């Protein structure tokens, strides 16, 4: 019963500042790293807060650095987010996150349900490209973003996190790196590369298989989320 | 590698964690359990392994080990009690009267203690259980019914003078195990009391080796 | 005469 | 007669340091604190033994083997080691009190964190007490007095006194003494009194001289001859042997030293 | 009697352990040098790891 | 039919003794001669695994070599990444004084057990964070002595109470019972193929059984002690038992009757642990001589000591690979000893 719920947001002056918060419950999360993850409308996500397991490292993203604080109150098993002076730019839907960071670990597992926040108007990243190349359910598809440098370090796990938007609720983790798949997903999703080529190979599609695909990058300090993407019916 | 530093991270917390837990382990005692099924050791703690009675009497918790259960062969298994800070041992006094053999077997039993190759520093507590009992059994009968060679007297001293005495001149480690003695009093305070001043008595020895002084 | 040497 | 007592308290002096420190790290790793905290006055001493030749130069009628060596930083540096190696063994004395009359609470201060950090402060108290001397290292060698002008060697002395002998020396040194008072085979008692009085009557004689013959020279600095020029020169010998007899003494008492020397 | 049915169990061993091949040492020998010639390759504690990053040799 | 019932059985002693010494012509030691001695084995220290704060009585290492499980007298049964001497996890034990613990070949289970005689099993890999205990194994009446996994639903125990079982963890009673032994149980084996499994008693017995019925394969002779040690070949047909009396004994399955011994005249102490390498060709033993002597298995002379403790070697097992041996000893630290090039 791993339950991520999130509140604080929905409309926001110009100027003005908004808090959020997210609800962990169902697991040990005082032993568990956490990102965050935003979500601008018709586009992709983008990464705004992390802090590792036992609040030892804490970052930010460059486009809310300063601006925004992330803090985590593990005894109350409860996330603090505060984002003061917000612009323009801050028109988008929040998604929590857990991490455990181990051998072999689970890494971007379990997404909350999502929060939006709506305001009145030098590092890696990925190419989401390939916009749309919708199929039948009995067909399969393979998906690819790419980055510049050998994703594989002398440890040998490649960062590559795959999930998928399905719409009306939060990205299922598919395959967390690159190369071990998920819990809770099925044999269907699928993944393989070799060192800056990738393939998320997919068996079949159904109902449930719809659904803006996402990638991250964990390697560099700045988590570049996935450009927005389509459904593919 | 941020995963890896994430990791080491967290490692490094499960240290905090080990280190935390490890002084605690450090600060508990050990004191282990040993005699016979006719001991009666029962008595001691009214006041299928080890019951471990972990119970806390002067804000020091101590683990005794009602380990007389296990009914296996100890020399196989008496190397796990290498440190412990005492060994309590309930002397089988019921040879003034009772036989079955005359608590032969706690000498037996007690040299081989003693000359164990890892009790040589565990300072072992001699207690005469079934103190009550014997008393009147020494009163009734002598003791030279299997102690040919003891004087016996028919008094409550010179039992003690003559049991507890064949016993510690089995004990030959005079100088590194500090063998303490207190008859078996059916009282509240003065059966453990004594077991909590003996225990802090070793571990301010233990200390002053590890110290250096 | 004052540190270590007179 | 320094050609020789110079020697004589200068290489047994620097050996069994070294020797303590070589069997202190590999026989007996002993994370312990004490394993650490008498290691630091190991090395203490073992940088401080430099200072022998250094002052028998004095007798050699060489005031510097290079020059501008001696008058610089020897008292600055070697001095040092003075404080620092007092700083150590009130290190231990206070390591041995935690261990032995209170453990009650010894995850705070007893945990190997602080073992290097105490040292560390040592290190740089020692610095700070011997930082004057280095700003005022011109002379002729001793300077302290030199450079300033009305009495700020007297000054000088009078806190390095104060601060070697009166507060670690005097009355944190003799927590030793404390350490006992209610835990002193009773012949335990004996065994652990030939390891307690003897220390700090060691340091009480052998290391009280030196600071009470000086302090008299700042009462009266008495007329010279082959007399003062040899029995001063024992009387800094005696305070150098402190720092001998000191390593052997805690490698030896120590029954797990005892072990550690025995593997 | 309970030595007759733990007979039984002595031979129980005897009887099927000795009924068998019970083969010689002739054999018993033969693996220790093909599969140490199998497995040799393979120890490391005997065939020093010099693995660029040996997992432990570094 | 005492003597009668003894005159056939001390038929069935010779006729087997016979057989043995017909197979047997002579002992491996002079057969040997023609393999080359390994020579004086130098293990470097590559890692010290230190952070474990008492003896530890069992390291047992998961089918990657990556992780290992050391369990000591503290109640810590930690994982440890041998890689980088990072600590996956720090399980708590509910019983303190395990002589045994087990990586399960999923490597989602971790088993302990000890003198309470309960091998209480261990949830790693779980939904939520932390790991939690499957099942207790209650229904021993000695003191479990190695508990060695055959499978995900499958536990085999060898306890004090000279008998041993195979369980089954979705419900936790026992599948079988092997009680054929006179003396504590001390060491349990799982072969290879898990198939068959070997355990050890006090009496100098060792003793093979068959896991899916219960009924005792066989039983072998020779020591003249207790026996406080026996690990598999990789090969899955010997073993090995190093008792008290300070020797090791090499077994044979199809021959019934001991090999090799393990002993020299400068050693008197008893071998508290047994361990091979991944040819069989090292046999680790971790004497109570404070050295973890290695032992060539096929020379059965001392070809190279891995001494670098300041306590007995009280447990050491190679890995899945046998890149490390982890020779965690009474003294609180463990050491990942690997050939250095």
């Amino acid at each position: 019963a791993v339950q991520l719920v999130e509140s604080g947001g929905g409309l926001v002056q110009p100027g003005g500042s908004r808090k959020l918060s997210c609800s962990a419950s169902g697991f040990a999360f005082s032993s568990f790293g956490m990102h965050w993850v935003r979500q601008a409308p018709e586009k992709g996500l983008e990464w705004v807060a992390y802090i590792s397991s036992g609040s030892g490292t804490i970052y930010y993203a460059d486009t809310v650095k300063g601006r925004f604080t992330i803090s985590r109150d593990d005894p109350k098993n409860t996330l603090f987010l505060q984002m003061t002076s917000l612009r323009s730019e801050d028109t988008a839907m929040y998604y929590c996150v857990r991490s455990i960071y181990y051998y072999g670990s689970s890494p971007f597992d379990f997404w909350g349900q999502g929060t939006t926040l709506t305001v009145s108007a030098s590092d890696i990243v990925m190419t989401q490209a390939t916009s749309s190349v919708p199929v039948t359910p009995g067909e399969s598809v393979s998906i690819s973003c790419r980055s510049s440098k050998s994703l594989l370090h002398s440890n040998g796990n490649t960062y590559l996190y795959w999930f998928l938007q399905r719409p009306g609720q939060s990205p299922q983790l598919l395959i967390y790196r690159m190369s071990n798949l998920a819990s809770g997903v099925p044999d269907r999703f699928s993944g393989s590369g070799s060192g800056t080529a990738f393939t998320l190979t997919i068996s079949r599609l159904e109902a449930e298989d719809v659904g803006v695909y996402y990638c991250m990058q964990h390697l560099e300090y700045p988590l570049t989320f996935g450009a927005g993407t389509k459904l593919e019916l | 590698s941020a995963e890896d530093k994430a990791a080491v991270e967290r490692s490094k917390m499960i240290d905090r964690n080990l280190r935390e837990d490890g002084e605690k382990a450090a600060r508990e005692v050990k004191l282990l359990l040993l005699g016979a099924g006719e001991s009666g050791k029962s008595t001691i703690v009214k006041q299928t392994g080890i019951v471990e009675t972990h119970f806390t009497f002067k804000d020091l918790h101590f683990k005794m080990f009602d380990v007389g259960a296990q009914r296996s062969e100890r020399k196989k298994w008496i190397h796990c009690f290498e440190g412990v800070t005492a060994i309590i041992f309930c002397v089988a006094l019921s040879d003034y009267d009772l036989v079955l053999n005359r608590m032969h077997e706690s000498m037996k039993l007690f040299d081989s203690i003693c000359n164990n190759k890892w009790f040589t520093d565990t300072s072992i507590i001699l207690f005469l259980n079934k103190k009550d009992l014997f008393e009147e059994k020494i009163k009734k009968s002598p003791l030279t019914i299997c102690y040919p060679e003891y004087a016996g007297s028919n008094t409550y001293e010179e039992a003690a003078a003559y049991i507890q005495c064949q016993f510690e001149d089995l004990n030959k480690r005079k100088d590194t195990k500090e063998i303490y003695t207190h008859f078996t009093c059916s009282t509240d305070t003065k059966n453990v009391q004594f077991v909590f001043d003996a225990v802090t008595d070793v571990i301010i020895k233990n200390n002053l080796k590890d110290c250096g002084l | 005469c004052f540190x270590k040497t007179c | 007669l320094v050609p020789v007592l110079y020697l004589l308290v200068c290489a047994a002096g620097l050996g069994g340091n070294t020797l303590v420190i070589y069997v202190v790290l590999r026989f007996a790793k002993m994370k312990t604190v004490t394993n650490i905290y008498i290691l630091n006055l190991a090395v203490a001493d073992v940088l401080y033994m430099l200072g022998l030749p250094f002052l028998a130069t004095q007798n050699a009628a060489s005031f510097w083997p290079f020059g501008p060596v001696l008058c610089r930083l020897v008292m600055t540096l070697d001095g040092v080691n003075q404080f620092t190696s007092v700083f150590c063994l009130t290190v231990m004395s206070v390591d041995r009190y935690l261990a032995v009359v209170h453990p009650l609470s010894s995850a705070r201060w007893r945990r190997p964190r602080v073992a290097k950090l105490a040292s560390a402060a040592a290190w740089v108290l020692s610095l700070c007490m011997s930082l004057p001397l280095l700003v005022f290292a011109d002379v002729q060698c001793n300077a302290s007095w030199p450079e300033p002008v009305g009495l700020w060697g007297a000054v000088f002395i009078i806190y390095t006194a104060v601060l070697g002998f009166f507060a670690p020396l005097l009355v944190i040194c003799l927590c030793y003494l404390l350490i006992v008072v209610k835990v002193r085979r009773r012949r335990s008692e004996r065994k652990v009194t030939r390891m307690v009085l003897v220390v700090v009557l060691v340091f009480a004689g052998c290391w009280l001289p030196f600071f009470t013959v000086n302090i008299v020279n700042l009462a009266v600095a008495l007329p010279q001859e082959p007399a003062s020029a040899g029995l001063y020169f024992f009387v800094v010998i005696l305070s150098y042997a402190n720092s001998c007899a000191n390593p052997v003494l805690y490698g030896f008492l120590s029954d797990n030293f005892r072990q550690s020397f025995q593997k | 009697t309970a030595s007759i049915a733990q007979a039984r169990k002595l031979v129980e061993q005897l009887k099927m352990e000795a009924n068998i091949d019970r083969i010689k040492v002739s054999k018993a020998a033969a693996d220790l040098m093909a599969y140490c010639e199998a497995h040799a390759k393979e120890d490391p504690l005997l065939t020093p790891v010099p693995a660029s990053e040996n997992p432990f040799r570094e | 039919e005492l003597d009668q019932l003894r005159q056939e059985a001390e038929q069935l002693k010779n006729q087997i003794r016979d057989a043995r010494k017909a197979c047997a012509d002579a002992t491996l030691s002079q057969i040997t001669n023609n393999i080359d001695p390994v020579g004086r084995i130098q293990m470097r220290t590559r890692r010290t695994l230190r952070g474990h704060l008492a003896k530890i009585y069992a390291m047992h290492w998961g089918t990657d070599s990556r992780l290992l499980v050391s369990a000591s007298q503290d109640g810590k049964l930690i994982i440890w990444d041998s890689y980088t001497t990072n600590k996956v996890h720090a399980i708590p034990l509910r019983s303190s004084w395990v002589m045994t613990c087990a990586y399960a070949p999923s490597g989602n289970y971790v088993a302990c057990g000890g003198l309470d005689n309960i091998c209480s099993i261990y949830n790693l890999k779980t939904r939520e964070g932390n790991v939690r205990v499957s099942r207790e194994l209650a229904g021993h009446t000695g003191y479990l002595s190695c508990c060695r996994f055959l499978d995900d639903n499958q536990i085999v125990t060898s306890s004090g109470d000279t008998t041993c079982a195979l369980w089954d963890i979705e419900t936790g009673q026992q599948t079988t019972t092997f009680t054929g032994h006179t003396g504590d149980v001390m060491s349990l084996s799982l072969a290879p193929d898990t198939r068959l499994f070997v355990s050890g008693a006090c009496d100098a017995s060792a003793k093979l059984w068959d896991v899916r019925e219960g009924m005792c394969r066989q039983t072998f002779t020779g020591h003249e002690s207790d026996i406080n040690a026996i690990c598999f070949f990789p090969n899955g047909n010997a073993f090995a038992t190093g008792s008290d009396d300070a020797t090791c004994r090499l077994f044979d399955l199809r021959a019934d009757q001991e090999l090799m011994t393990y002993s020299h005249d400068n050693i008197i102490c008893g071998i508290t642990s047994v361990s091979f390498s991944k040819s069989g060709r090292l046999l680790l033993a971790g004497y109570d001589d404070f050295n973890c002597n290695v032992w060539d298995a096929l020379k059965a002379d001392r070809a190279g000591v891995l001494a670098g403790h300041d306590n007995r070697v009280s447990c050491l097992g190679v890995t899945d690979d046998g890149m490390a041996v982890a020779t965690g000893s009474w003294d609180s630290f463990l050491k990942i000893w690997n050939g250095s090039s």
